[PDB]
């Protein structure tokens, strides 16, 4: 998944 | 209170599994559903709602589910409830970020954009057999299929979603270890302040909770996040903030643990950008790698708790190498960024602003401003940090291509794959392919490290497609990350996986  | 407070942010999307491919929406739809395998802290999966998963080939898979299980409104879990979420999700119609999941099913090429039959609602690959079995038919082999059936976008849906599945995204009935509060003043989900949950009763599986309840609160800043933390105010903290680096040890104790973990971070400036496209983008984007000290930021901005990248994957996963050739192209190098950015200007000079965006609520603005200064000093341009204040705006932006400036991105692994680091960030279609890179070559070589028998056959061939990374530099890879995480004098049992995430279904509180 994309962090942040 | 009651139930352990953590911290979390507002998801971008709705809380649809298959619409969801970042952290933050990620942590919340983990809580709420059990898929055909679960994943320990080490990422090793384990049956969870599936019987048997069956394949002597890696072609050819045979589910079988366990009977009993159900949704919280009470209806049951059954093959149907895998196979039209599975195709949900494929469907490009359905326009599910995490579309790029179901790649290796036969019949994907006619669902999703690809040459096939357009008419074709599902995949031909995927065929029920009886109301509590299904086979799967991959068009090729393919070494991390299973081993992916405990990720998100394989997660049963209820029949109730299909027929409005806007009104789900916003209130969603699962399967798993805890299920949305029915709150006792306003809604589960506050939206930009927090989301509670409950334990599931209905629940019995691997992921049973030893707590009465979790609160994903939805903090603007991560110094308030810690500030709380000390007070004990927040339960678990999963990302210190950098003020706080060099004296997190000294305020916490034993009540701080860090390591490494499979996350990544990377610099990402879109091919649709002036100056950045083609062969002159390419050497563009060697030059920032070339012009970006990584040893220097990971010691000072960080105090030591990021590594330098040396691929485009993260130090802790089955089959990484620090020293693939090829890889200098992540040294810095001030004279070598020059000449590859004047290379670039003998295409077409150079002019403008380079601006790097990022989510400011999670504690990115010394390192980009780091970066940028670097950048502006090594190679003589005006480059700047242009921070945004939410996540979720944020990527927004990115998905709906809005944003006009280069931006931070990085990867969280969702089970230790390095194929899984790759494949939805740098192959043509993924939905989590941010700056448009494209390069068939590249994504046979994925392919033909999936149809590896061994693992160590595949780790090798994943790192030889790591090779064409190195030439297309499709992003700047940055740092991986040595994750620490804080909790309260309140809490015990507290672990951090393989991903860096809190195990959260085990943490006790008194």
């Amino acid at each position: 998944s994309s962090v942040t | 209170p009651d139930v352990v407070l953590v911290n979390g942010g507002e998801p971008p999307n709705p809380l649809i599994p298959t619409g969801t491919n970042d952290s933050n929406g990620g942590r919340i739809i983990d809580r709420l559903f059990a898929g055909l395998m679960s994943y320990d802290a080490v990422g090793k999966p384990s049956l969870e709602v599936a019987q048997s998963i069956e394949s002597a080939d890696n072609v050819n898979y045979r589910i079988t589910v366990k009977p009993g299980w159900k949704f919280t409104d009470g209806s049951p879990v059954t093959a149907h409830s895998f196979v039209d979420a599975w195709n949900y999700g494929a469907l490009s119609t359905n326009a599910q970020l995490q579309q790029h999941f179901f790649s290796p099913i036969e019949g994907f090429d006619d669902v999703a954009g690809a040459p096939g039959a357009a008419s074709r609602t599902t995949m031909s690959g995927l065929r029920v057999v009886n109301d509590l079995e299904f086979t799967v038919r991959l068009k090729a082999p393919t070494i991390d299929f299973t081993l992916r059936l405990g990720h998100s976008s394989f997660y049963p849906l209820p029949d109730s979603a299909f027929r409005d599945m806007a009104a789900f995204g916003r209130n969603p009935i699962g399967n798993g270890p805890y299920k949305l509060a029915d709150g006792p003043a306003g809604p589960a989900w506050e939206h930009n302040v927090r989301i509670d949950l409950v334990p599931n009763p209905d629940y019995h599986g691997n992921r049973k909770p030893r707590n009465k309840g979790l609160r994903f609160e939805f903090y603007a800043n991560l110094d308030t996040a810690y500030a709380d933390l000390l007070s004990g105010n927040l339960d678990v903290l999963d990302t210190i903030p950098p003020s706080a680096l060099t004296v997190y040890q000294r305020d916490l104790g034993d009540h701080a643990t860090s390591g490494p973990a499979a996350i990544n971070q990377t610099l990402d400036t879109p091919l649709r950008l002036p100056h950045f496209g083609g062969e002159e983008g390419r050497l563009r984007r060697l030059a920032l790698s070339a012009a970006i000290n990584r040893p220097q930021i990971c010691q000072q901005i960080f105090a030591g708790t990021r590594s330098p990248a040396r691929d485009f994957t993260a130090r802790s996963l089955p089959g990484f190498d620090p020293n693939l050739p090829g890889n200098e192209v992540l040294d810095y190098d001030p004279q070598r960024a020059r000449r590859l950015w004047a290379q670039a200007d003998a295409i077409s000079p150079w002019s403008g602003r380079y601006a790097i965006a990022y989510n400011a609520d999670a504690g990115h603005r010394d390192w980009v401003d780091a970066v940028a200064n670097s950048i502006k000093n090594v190679l003589g341009i005006d480059a700047v940090a242009a921070p945004q204040p939410t996540f979720a705006g944020f990527r927004t932006q990115i998905t709906n291509r809005a944003i006009d400036s280069a931006f931070r991105a990085g990867w969280r692994g969702d089970y230790p794959s390095m194929i899984e680091f790759l494949a939805p960030l740098f192959t043509a279609g993924a939905g989590s392919n941010d700056v448009g890179y494209i390069n068939p070559e590249f994504d046979a070589a994925l392919a033909a490290a999936e149809a590896a028998p061994t693992l160590t056959e595949s780790h090798e061939l994943v790192n030889d497609a790591q090779r064409i990374l190195f030439h297309d530099m499709p992003v700047v890879p940055l740092w991986d990350y040595i994750s620490v995480v804080g909790w309260s004098s309140q809490v015990s049992n507290v672990t951090v996986t393989w991903n860096g995430l809190p195990d959260y279904e085990n943490i006790v509180k008194a």
